[PDB]
């Protein structure tokens, strides 16, 4: 055949892949964690968005730390040979490097490690996307007026907020990040490369949202998502 | 708005 | 005029901007830190690469922690009104979230904070790029056979390695990451958007390099860089 | 400033330019030419489409051969310094290299010559687009089942049909070509380069249309437009 | 699988296709046609250029009008099922719509008709490219200081000059158009869509060449090629 | 349909 | 230069 | 090779 390029991930496998959505809204009373009002809006938006991208979506609600680990272990042990990629969305409370099960924390590394290039062979060389809507600390942004491959390769972590910062969620409209992500995927998934779509998400969250609170400490705050890429190729959700 |  | 889009940073200001290169090779004996053989190759490669991109390059060698902070404070206080962007390259020893001065550590947040949207007004809304060649821990990758805006917005952190991992540097050829970054910028800066160039860098580092060591603990190890983007627009080094 | 490229026409002048639409529907009885039913649909579609592209649209109906020449001469003598381009749409009867005034033919070369690089200095180096919906002969496509610059440079002729062939117009929906052109401009003018938009127009006309006639000679016929480019740069209707 | 687009021709068939180069340099004395000095440079340049694009190149020299027709008829009767496209380059004397065999003219339509969608079924729906270096008349450009598919669909005619004009050929360097075409294909075939490559060819010919002659009638003349597209999809010489 |  |  |  003619000249061939290897700049983009092969996304024309029989299946796009799984999209696991872990939606934690209600937490065990003993944890002292608040109910995440508006998260169901996020979960539904994500389910529809990824369904239209042809992903096999599996929604899971209110999972304990043990259930989260079991689920990810089981999913990583499935045969992903006929799948182009893997997507996991985590909606919960969190801290830097941590996501909360309904009864306690789970290190994000524990979850992502199941999908390492050496631990999930049927996903080796394929994009593994982790979308995380959770806090990464307690900082508030005041804003300003205007052969072998690495086992950590091929992962993309789309964090809702910058390292060390809180992440915002509206009880009626859903989280700022997920609202924006779904809107940009619906509008550009058939036109732009993934990093460019995520950059549009960054701009949307950065410019269209600002917190409103009766508490001065939490009022008029801003947010910027954080794209962390270990991808080795361009990612387009469409093919041909 | 609320924080996570 | 006709329809206008706002998807890419304005890079046609009178000047592209400053490119500060901090090259720490020799460390104070009391720190117990080794001399970073090969770093001069990196510094020279970067100087030439950014010179061709029309950046006003300033190379600084062997700076103490105090000198690094003073330098960044002073640079952030300059008038960047006529500049399109800002680039800072850090070549030194490091740990997660830390870069080493010749006499001790400096928190990366302390350095980047000087350039926050609210602290460096002449750079507000402009891309602030931090390229970091330094370790982020001690893990080794074994590989596998094959209106307002957020103050944290508009930053791009091009880390040489994944969170928690060592970063590799060849004493003769320079660091794997910087070698690759300069090669990709020279070949694609006039053709591709920055995130896409960095993705090519990820692939180059991930596929073309593997450590060779007489010590089994450090032998046959791999590396994957880590792109961390808080950018709100696409970044092209060329214009018109 | 940084590296600059000169691959696309400057389309950020104060004005996009003029869009002259010559809509000839009714012809002098002595010419023996039929009334072009459906052409008003085309004219209105074009007016709206180019209005949204920010062109100063001027619609002219039923012009004689003398009036067409006078109009083009006068327009070519205007000061186009503040305009990015020029567009002229001709809707009428025609033959190869000819367009019909209401009382007789006009050589297309006579019309386009007024805009030559040496005859219309304020348009030199700017794209001059001529969209032509008219026959170029009588052939029917049966289909098949599935420093200085040249004075002729910077012209683009978007012909509705291939050399020597009839061009189809539906009395209710308008011409196949204009219907398709307006649809593609509305959908892609803010996303694709002009030649690519015209290629989509070619596909739309080629695949979605087929004539229906009680006369076997004119039944089940197909059409393929013909893009003729003397452009020297890429043309995007949007800027920034 | 995931979402699929049909905007570009499938160019990943087992073979790119044939590239027939008809190089007519020496003409029968009785025709009164001059020897086309420099055409061998063009033929060699084309052979190498298309070889690198993975085309099965067949060079034919000094063919009579009868031999040209026989060759094209035979080639159109071959099985092109495993081929992605077809390319034919004609280097000879010519007039509008005509190319010269060594003993007389051949209508270009006669040649291209063999490849119509209904006459060459194994090429139906595939790009058929005809590159023509020949005069299209005697005009000189003085320049200015600065389901079914149509049987005519899927053809691209890359003419060296505008309708009605002479075409320039340098006895030492080869023709302006072919020199430029080969240079642009070598530099951009792995980066740009074909129409964009041809637009670069238009700019190169329009800006870098001007005739030098002791005869005032033929001195300081310019040339602009003419891209005629009936293509229905984007054409990239590379794939994957 | 009609021709022009 | 020469013409074709 | 060496680590940083």
């Amino acid at each position: 055949s003619g000249i061939s390029l290897d700049n983009s991930y092969k996304m024309d496998y029989p299946e796009m892949g799984l999209c696991i959505i872990i939606n934690n809204k209600n937490f065990h009373k003993s944890t002292g964690m608040t109910s995440r009002s508006g998260t169901d809006v996020d979960a539904a938006n994500l389910r529809e968005t990824f369904r239209n991208l042809k992903y096999e979506v599996r929604n899971k609600n209110d999972l304990t730390r043990e259930e989260i680990v079991e689920l990810m272990r089981d999913v990583s042990k499935e045969d992903h040979s006929k799948r182009s990629s893997f997507v996991c969305v985590l909606l919960s409370h969190g801290e830097e490097g941590i996501i909360f099960g309904t009864n306690g924390p789970v290190d994000l590394k524990k979850i992502t490690n199941f999908f390492r290039g050496d631990r999930c062979r049927s996903l080796t060389g394929k994009p593994k996307l982790f979308i995380i809507q959770a806090c990464r600390g307690t900082e508030l942004d005041c804003g300003i007026a205007t052969h072998k491959i690495p086992v950590e390769a091929d992962f993309l972590y789309a964090y809702s907020t910058a390292p060390g910062y809180y992440s915002w969620r509206n009880s009626k409209d859903g989280s700022w990040f997920i609202q924006s992500l779904c809107a940009m995927l619906k509008q550009y998934a058939d036109k732009l490369e993934f990093m460019h779509i995520l950059t549009r998400v960054n701009r949307k969250v950065a410019t269209e949202f600002e917190s409103f609170s009766f508490d001065a400490t939490f009022h008029a705050k801003k947010q910027i998502p954080c794209i962390v890429s270990m991808l080795t190729k361009e990612l387009y959700f469409y093919h041909h | 708005d609320e924080v996570d």
